[PDB]
This record gives structure tokens, C-alpha cells and sequence, in this order.
RNA sequence: GAGUUAAAUUAUAACUAAGCUGUAAAAAGCCCUAGUUAAAAUAAAAUAACCCACGAAAGUGACUCUAAUAAUCCUGACACACGAUAGCUAGGACCCAAACUGGGAUUAGAUACCCCACUAUGCCUAGCCCUAAACCCAAAUAGUUACAUAACAAAACUAUUCGCCAGAGUACUACUCGCAACUGCCUAAAACUCAAAGGACUUGGCGGUGCUUCACAUCCACCUAGAGGAGCCUGUUCUA
């Protein structure tokens, strides 16, 4: 209210296409976790559920990046057998 | 079904062999055909390869069969196009000079017109969602809407006709009235337009 | 083609006129997409209203005037008033997160109308008033 | 880089009160789970809209509309064409990253030792 | 592993290295071992399963007149072996 | 077909694959394997000669081999 | 498990709440 | 303690529009309304936070300043001090959320879930009440990785010391002592009834539990011909 305005959130559309400028807005907003924000916003959570939701959240991000490092880790074991029927 | 898996349908058209050469692509499509050794199975009896007859005729003469009467079918579909023609050569005689080259004698080409018009542009499906059903348009298949433009013709000609009136004369009225666009089995087609157009915002139910 | 996405900032002097006016001239259209309804203004450089136009104005009635095709409908409609007045460009202001996002902005476009430049301006408290509570369906 | 399990979970040998409270032991499985199907959604939205505008307009008759009644054939094709070929290639495409049944096997040959 | 740190000599930036001052005096024992039961005609299977040396092993083998499995192992074949193998059958005396 | 004797009077196995539980399909399995090492070596062996006189005989389509 | 003791307390707390009041 | 306000919202004003809110779908409510621009007070503290710090616990994470976090570093009550939230007494504040209550809808009924309005109250100052799944269900101080797997879970154990525990139901109850409590808190039995109550696990069944896949007379979408309507034939029930 106080800010100026069409600075923040904030795009300009090129060669005349504006789907493409759309989709670019969107995925700023989900980067800075402003879409999930606003879904959250629309009902109120209490104390107890927010931080049960947070030890969820970090418990998937953990397991998550630590899986994907062990399948990057093992990828370069993908190739042919050399030793088929050995 | 007596015939297994490697059965496939025969090719009846004639002129598909007898002019090969001026394709390359097509040549490897039948020349493997029997290099695969691929049984074919036996010829239907209702198709052949005359040249007088047409694919549209013979579904439309099936529907209107009831029981095992492929006579009694054949016959009043050929009565149908006999009526139609005989209705067309008299309104030729009379006519004006300009008024003689608009009419169409050809009943194949009055039969093929006359549901190509009939035929409707969306359906509807209902769809349970909340306990309750609603009607969401869909866009039906080329085949459904070829299909259910034969079965409205049926049905009009077969309920709404009266008892001294015969059939193949009741289905040549309607074929003129279809030709025209002024049919009632159009107004039945404008009719589901109408409920489809109504029901335009249900359209975000359907999943595919 | 060197294009940035940031805006025009007013301070400086970009060579960039759209319709022989500069970028602040340009006028706004305003949207506020709902979880019910989807409420399309344009107004002037000056904040001067030119037209309004919404799903419930255009028809549409009850749980229909939610869905896309509603918003979809009120765009060109909106679009097509603001014509009447001589806009061509217009800077779009979307307020609020709902299913009419999408249908509104192309609405505009397909209504005979121009957008440059897109702009999110949902209301996003910083710690303020206390929401409702939580519904168990 | 992975968040910090150093002093999280609740243990006797822990000052710190718990921070994670896990449903189920963080324990490195042998299998990865299925890709999950992606929900369908409304096609060929935009060219009815447009086709029910010439119908409203002219009586409900195609005699104008053929421009509309096309394109309306047209994405029906389109959509059908797309919507019974991406079943059959997704499985084999696997954006760059091995199908689950190659990745169940590729950690069943290094698995994980929970045990001594 | 737990039970080799009596057998490390140490570690080279964070490899292991074997003491093979104690190696040789396994091995001393391990040949003179393997060779008198084989004196004895004594019957003595290779075993390995590692999928780099399975046929320079069972070759290996060969040569010396003995048996090998560098194959899958069956569960039941050492304990169960009447049922697998047949009636009578007589166990070998050493696995290497 | 039935199996033969496997073992002697003093009970060692006549074959050295006989506690792999299935000693003919294995020895199948052994010798094919060193034939593929055996023309590897032969075809190595041939590079470093740069002599080719092989030719892939597996087209047996006019015969019908399955 | 458990909760067939926290429910078997819940009813007697409960039902003694509708005592006092009665009484 | 003292001072301060970014983002949102509302009183309020201007302009345009006729509708605005709401749901799986609606009704009710509003039309003193909605959108945009301008804008106090009260209340609550996005991202940082994938960090794990401070306090004895309950707790604390918008900014600034002041004061400030016991013990030369064991255990210890019924004694002293403290103790979220709800609730009480008096004064002040009230954007917004909201038990109770009223209306709408659903249902056989709905004094429930869903929708709309509004009160206590959530807030500030002073006093009281002293209860929680106050649970990390794991007491404090020193240690060991030796011995050794009931089960499950968060591996096993030694030394000093305090508190607590003697079948289940009756029972966070009756009676009694203290309390700013008076529908209260703390302390806490018996008569009587039963031969069990209870912890963990295994297989099976089931699930209006989730994920993936599938119904070629098949559940839906969809095709054809029929039953239920009438007479007649025949078979049951009832009547006889
Ligand atoms: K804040
Ligand atoms: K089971
Ligand atoms: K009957
Ligand atoms: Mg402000
Ligand atoms: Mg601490
Ligand atoms: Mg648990
Ligand atoms: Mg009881
Ligand atoms: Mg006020
Ligand atoms: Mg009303
Ligand atoms: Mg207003
Ligand atoms: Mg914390
Ligand atoms: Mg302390
Ligand atoms: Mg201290
Ligand atoms: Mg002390
Ligand atoms: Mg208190
Ligand atoms: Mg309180
Ligand atoms: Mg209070
Ligand atoms: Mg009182
Ligand atoms: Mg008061
Ligand atoms: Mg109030
Ligand atoms: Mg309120
Ligand atoms: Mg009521
Ligand atoms: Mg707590
Ligand atoms: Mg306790
Ligand atoms: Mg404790
Ligand atoms: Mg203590
Ligand atoms: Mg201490
Ligand atoms: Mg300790
Ligand atoms: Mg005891
Ligand atoms: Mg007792
Ligand atoms: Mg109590
Ligand atoms: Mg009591
Ligand atoms: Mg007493
Ligand atoms: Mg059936
Ligand atoms: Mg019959
Ligand atoms: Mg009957
Ligand atoms: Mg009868």
C-alpha cells in the first residue's frame, strides 16, 4: 500500500504471446512458496498442526535428497554386463 | 469366434490390385501380406465387390431388419430409393427452365446428403458426481454420430407414422424433409444442440 | 533481442512507447479472481473506471459463473466495452489465487484487447487477521 | 545438500528436545515407489466455447459455423490421438531417469544394511 | 569390519592395509592344510561367487582334478543333501 | 532317459561340477563360455595379424533355423 | 491398545459431570 | 519494562457497475452492496527457518533501547517460588476469529458434519484459579561398550540418592484435612462382582483406506430383443 507500484510480481509479456509470460509468473511464485502460502491462508491451522506439518515436511526432504543421492551415486552402474553367463 | 487371432479382414476392392504399380509403399503392404503367410479369412456374405453397391446402404439396411429378414429388408430399402427417385423425376417435369438444373435425381447422392445433415456435432453423458447426475457434453466419435443419425431415422419413421401410411414411403418423405433441412429428425438434432449449449458451463466434470 | 522482464522503472527514461505513450500512461485492468466469481474492471492511467464486467453481469448464476468458461466469457465481454472507448494496450493486475486466473487473461486477448505486462497483487498478510477456521467435509 | 540429523530425533543420549518426529523409521528402503498418474483434465475447451458463440448467434444452424464445427473436429482428434499414445511411451520415455522396475533392481544389487 | 582390526596394519588416508606379515603366516598354514587333506583323497570344492573370476576359478578347478561352484547356491544342497544331490553322497572334506 | 552312476565306490563325484547341483547344464554353460573366450583369443590374436577369414554364418533364413 | 482405558475413564468422568449437575 | 510499524483488514470518502457473498449442489443473508483510489485504531507477527538457539518447566522466533539469565561448578520434600489453555472478579479495547443462540440446507429425525449472522471470549492493566496425552509416556548426578538380543519402540548396563508401584471393575468416586477454591482442586478407601483385566506379536478375514493395473455380455459409458401392463397355460405362498 505504501510501496510503488508494478514492481514486485511483476512481468512483461514478449513478441506478443502472454501464456508463456504467464507460466513464467507461476513458477517464481511456487520457487518463493507463495502459491502454497495462499493455499494455507485460506483456513486457518493451528500451533499443534503447523509444527506436526513441519516435522513432515523436513522428514520427506531428508529422505527424499538422501534416496536421489544414492541413484546418482549408483547411476554410472547401469551399463551392459561385460560378464553375462559368466 | 471360429477365427484365431491370425485371421484378418480380406480386401475386396478390385481396383486395389489391378493398378499396383504406381506405388511403392502400398506395393510392400500386400506383397508382405501373403509373405507372412497370414490366413485371411472367408468373404462376408453381405459384401461384394460389385460395383453398384455402398457401405452406407448395406448398415442402413441391417438396422432396419427385424429378426432374420434380410428380404424383407433388402426389399423395402429398395423401394425406399425407388420412392424417392419417382418423387424426383416428377418434380423435374415440373419446373422452370432454371428450376429443372437444381433438382437431384440421384437417390444415392440424396441418401448420403440427407444424414450427413442428421447427424449431430456434440452429445451428452451423464456423469455422477455429489450423489447426483449431470449432463456433461462430450465430443462423440465420428462413428457414434454417423450411427446415431440412422437410428433417429428408424425411430421417427417406425413410431409417429400412421398405420395406412407404408414404411418405404414414410422414409422417403423423410428423406426429402432431411435434404432440405427442414426434417423433424433435425429439429431432434437442434434439439440436443439446445441442451448441450444450455449445459456449456458443465463441461469442466468430464476427465478425457 | 535483448528483452528484460523486470518493468520500466518510472525514475529512468526507456525508449519503449507502446501506442505513443509511455508505460505508466498505459491503462490497468484489474482482476480479481475468486473461488466463486471472477470480477473484471478496466480503469484509466488516472484510476478513472472505463468499463466493468463479471461472470454474475454476464449470465452466468450460482456454482456456473466459478467455473473457467464463466471468467472466459466475462473477459471478452470486458474487452469488447473497452474497445468501444479507444484502449488498445493494458497492463493486467490478477488479485487473488482462483480457477479464473487463466480464463480471464486470455479472455482479454481473445475480446480484442492487448496485454503487455502481467502483475500479481494477491493479498498475502505478514502475521494480520485471523482466517476461519478449518472445514471438516 | 541434506538437512542436519544431528540432535533431531528424540534419544536418551539427547539434550536438545525432539524437532522431527517421524511417523515411520528413516530407513533407506530397497525399492522406489511407482510413478504416480497424472489427473486428466477438460480438453477441447477453447474451441467449444467459440463454436457455442456462432450456434447462440445463428439459430443453432451450422450453415455459418463450418469455420467453428471444424476446429471443434479437429481438437477431438487431436486430443483423442495424444490421450491413447501417452500411456504406451511414457513408461520407456523415462524423461532422462530409469523406469522404477530398472531402479528396483539397479538398488537390490547394492542394498542398504540396517542390520550388523 | 569389526573382527579385521587385529589384521590391519593400518590406514593410508582412509584405505586399509593388510598386514601381510600375518597373511604369510595364515597362508603358510592354509597350503600346508589344503595339501594334506588333498593327501589323504580328500574331496575339495571351490567355492566363489564373484561374477569377474567365476571361469578363470572353475577352470582353476579343473586342472588341479577338483570340483567347483561359482554358481548360484541352492539352499538346501550342504545341509540337505541327500535330496538334492541323491541317495547316497558323500560330503566334501574342505571348501575353499 | 534316466541319470547315470555320478559317483565311484569310494564316493568322488565323476565330474568336477557336481555339487553345483546341475552339472550338465553348467558344463554346457563352462564350455560355451570358453568358446567365446577361444575366438575372442583367436580373433584378438587375428587383429594382431590383421588377418579376417570369418564370416558370420548365423543367417540361416532360406533354412528355417530355429 | 490403550484407549480402551482412557474411554472406559471418559465415560465415568463424563457421566459423574451429569451427576453434579442434576444434584 | 519503555518506545516503534512494515504486509493485510475495517470505519470512512470519491467513481463506476447491478448485483454481492456461499457450496458436491443450493437456500438463507446482503443490495447501507461490490470493484478501484485515498486511509486511523485494535489485533496478529509471510520469506529468513532445509537454522535448532535461550529459559528450571510451562514457554519464546517484527524492530530499537534499558535492566538481565543463582551456585568454585553432588542428591533432597508435604516447606518457599513458579506453572500453557480454558474459567472467575473489576476497569479499558474490539479489526478479526468465535462455544452458546437464530436462520438455511441435508436427513426417517440432525437440538451434528456443511452455509450466513452475532455474543461470551481470545487482547491491555490489577487480582484469583493451580488443571493437561504439563508425554521426549524414558527422574537427578557420575560414568562403561564390557556382559548380553522376551516382544515392540528410542541398543544394553553399573555406582550414589530421592519419588513411586502389591490383580481387574467399583474409583481422576464416597468420607476426611487444607485451599481468595463453593458445579472446584489436592489427599483417597470399603461393601459388593468376576477368574480374569492388561502389554507386544503371528496368521486370516474385512476396510464407504491410499497407489498401480484390469472387467470384451461387462461395473459405467454404450447395442439388440424381452419380463413387470391384458388374456391364457403352469409352479409356489395365502385362503379352503
Ligand atoms: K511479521
Ligand atoms: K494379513
Ligand atoms: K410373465
Ligand atoms: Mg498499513
Ligand atoms: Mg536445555
Ligand atoms: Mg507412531
Ligand atoms: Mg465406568
Ligand atoms: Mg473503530
Ligand atoms: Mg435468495
Ligand atoms: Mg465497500
Ligand atoms: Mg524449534
Ligand atoms: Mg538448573
Ligand atoms: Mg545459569
Ligand atoms: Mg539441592
Ligand atoms: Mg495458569
Ligand atoms: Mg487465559
Ligand atoms: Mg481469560
Ligand atoms: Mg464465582
Ligand atoms: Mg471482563
Ligand atoms: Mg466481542
Ligand atoms: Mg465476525
Ligand atoms: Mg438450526
Ligand atoms: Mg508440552
Ligand atoms: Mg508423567
Ligand atoms: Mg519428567
Ligand atoms: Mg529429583
Ligand atoms: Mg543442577
Ligand atoms: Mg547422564
Ligand atoms: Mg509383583
Ligand atoms: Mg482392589
Ligand atoms: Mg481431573
Ligand atoms: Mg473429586
Ligand atoms: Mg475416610
Ligand atoms: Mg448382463
Ligand atoms: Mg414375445
Ligand atoms: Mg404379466
Ligand atoms: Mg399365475
Amino acid at each position: 500500500a505504501n510501496h510503488l507500484k508494478f514492481i514486485a510480481r511483476t512481468v512483461m509479456v514478449q513478441e506478443g504471446n502472454v501464456e508463456g509470460a504467464y507460466r513464467t509468473l507461476n513458477r517464481i511464485l511456487t520457487m518463493d512458496g507463495l502459491i502454497e502460502d495462499i493455499k494455507r491462508r485460506r483456513y486457518y491451522e493451528k500451533p499443534c498442526r503447523r509444527r506436526q506439518r513441519e516435522s513432515y515436511e523436513t522428514c520427506r526432504r531428508i529422505y527424499n535428497m538422501e534416496m536421489a543421492r544414492k541413484i546418482n551415486f549408483l547411476m554410472r552402474k547401469n551399463r551392459a554386463d561385460p560378464w553375462q553367463g559368466c | 469366434s471360429r477365427y484365431g487371432p491370425e485371421y484378418k479382414d480380406p480386401q475386396i476392392d478390385k481396383e486395389y490390385y489391378r493398378k499396383p504399380l504406381a506405388e511403392q509403399t502400398e506395393e510392400e503392404k500386400y506383397e508382405r501380406d501373403f509373405k507372412k503367410t497370414q490366413l485371411i479369412k472367408a468373404a462376408p456374405a453381405t459384401k461384394t465387390s460389385s460395383v453398384f453397391e455402398d457401405p452406407v446402404i448395406s448398415k442402413f439396411t441391417n438396422m432396419m431388419m427385424k429378426g432374420g429378414n434380410k428380404v424383407l429388408a433388402r426389399s423395402l430399402m429398395t423401394q425406399t430409393l425407388e420412392a424417392v427417385k419417382r418423387k424426383q423425376f416428377a418434380k423435374y417435369h415440373a419446373a422452370s427452365a432454371e428450376e429443372q438444373a437444381t433438382i437431384e435425381r440421384n437417390p444415392y447422392t440424396i441418401f448420403h446428403q440427407a444424414l450427413k445433415n442428421c447427424e449431430p456435432v456434440i452429445g451428452l453423458v451423464p456423469i455422477l458426481k455429489g450423489g447426483h447426475f449431470y449432463q456433461v457434453p462430450v465430443p462423440l466419435a465420428d462413428r457414434r454420430r454417423r450411427f446415431l443419425a440412422m437410428k433417429w431415422m428408424i425411430a421417427e419413421c417406425r413410431e409417429k407414422k400412421h398405420r395406412r401410411v407404408l414404411m418405404p414411403e414414410k422414409l422417403s418423405q423423410e428423406l426429402l424433409e432431411a435434404f432440405h433441412n427442414q426434417g423433424p429428425v433435425i429439429k431432434r438434432k437442434h434439439d440436443m444442440h439446445k441442451m448441450a449449449e444450455a449445459n456449456r458451463a458443465l463441461a469442466h466434470y468430464r476427465w478425457w | 533481442s535483448s528483452f528484460s522482464i523486470y518493468p520500466p522503472i518510472p525514475g529512468q527514461e526507456n525508449s519503449l512507447r507502446w501506442a505513443g505513450k509511455k508505460f505508466e500512461e498505459i491503462p490497468i485492468a484489474h482482476i480479481k479472481a475468486s473461488y466463486n466469481n471472477t470480477q473484471i474492471q478496466v480503469v484509466s492511467a488516472a484510476h478513472q473506471p472505463l468499463a466493468h464486467a463479471s461472470c454474475g453481469t454476464e449470465g452466468f448464476r450460482n456454482a456456473k459463473k466459478g467455473t473457467g468458461i464463466a471468467a472466459q466469457t466475462a473477459g471478452i465481454a470486458a474487452a469488447a466495452k473497452a474497445t468501444g472507448k479507444g484502449v488498445t494496450h493494458v497492463r493486467v493486475v490478477v488479485k487473488g489465487l482462483g480457477p479464473g486466473r487463466l480464463s480471464a487473461i486470455k479472455g482479454l486477448t481473445m475480446g480484442g484487447l492487448e496485454v503487455i505486462s502481467i502483475t500479481d497483487n494477491t493479498p498475502i498478510p505478514h502475521x494480520g487477521c485471523r482466517p476461519r477456521k478449518a472445514r471438516r467435509l | 545438500a541434506t538437512p542436519s540429523l544431528r540432535g533431531r530425533l528424540a534419544r536418551l543420549g539427547n539434550p536438545r528436545r525432539p524437532i522431527l518426529k517421524p511417523n515411520k523409521p528413516l530407513i533407506l528402503a530397497n525399492h522406489v515407489g511407482e510413478r504416480r498418474r497424472e489427473k486428466g483434465e477438460a480438453t477441447c475447451i477453447t474451441e467449444m466455447s467459440v463454436m457455442m458463440a456462432c450456434w447462440k448467434q445463428n439459430e443453432f444452424r451450422d450453415e455459418a459455423c463450418r469455420k467453428e464445427i471444424q476446429d471443434f473436429f479437429d481438437c477431438a482428434s487431436r486430443a483423442e490421438a495424444a490421450r491413447k499414445m501417452r500411456s504406451i511411451q511414457e513408461n520407456l520415455g523415462e524423461l532422462g531417469s530409469l523406469p522404477p522396475k530398472k531402479l528396483n533392481k539397479l538398488l537390490h544389487r547394492f542394498p542398504n544394511k540396517p542390520h550388523v | 569390519h569389526r573382527f579385521m582390526e587385529p589384521y590391519l596394519f593400518g590406514s593410508r588416508l582412509g584405505q586399509d592395509i593388510i598386514d601381510l606379515e600375518q597373511t604369510a603366516a595364515h597362508l603358510q598354514l592354509a597350503l600346508n592344510f589344503t595339501a594334506h587333506v588333498a593327501y589323504r583323497e580328500g574331496i575339495i570344492l571351490f567355492v566363489s561367487r564373484h561374477r569377474q573370476f567365476a571361469h578363470l576359478i572353475e577352470t582353476t578347478a579343473r586342472d588341479c582334478g577338483e570340483y567347483a561352484h561359482t554358481r548360484y547356491f541352492k539352499g538346501g544342497l550342504l545341509t540337505n543333501a541327500p535330496l538334492l544331490l541323491g541317495p547316497g553322497v558323500r560330503l566334501p572334506d574342505l571348501i575353499i | 532317459k534316466q541319470r547315470a552312476i555320478q559317483w565311484g565306490e569310494d564316493g568322488r563325484p565323476f565330474h568336477f561340477l557336481f555339487y553345483t547341483g546341475k552339472q550338465s547344464y553348467y558344463s554346457l554353460m563352462h564350455d560355451t563360455y570358453g568358446k567365446l573366450l577361444d575366438v575372442e583369443k583367436h580373433h584378438n590374436q587375428l587383429r594382431a595379424k590383421d588377418l579376417l577369414a570369418e564370416k558370420t554364418k548365423i543367417l540361416k533364413d532360406p533354412i528355417g533355423s530355429r | 491398545k490403550n484407549i480402551l482405558k482412557i474411554r472406559r475413564r471418559k465415560m465415568n468422568h463424563h457421566k459423574y459431570r451429569k451427576l453434579v449437575k442434576r444434584t
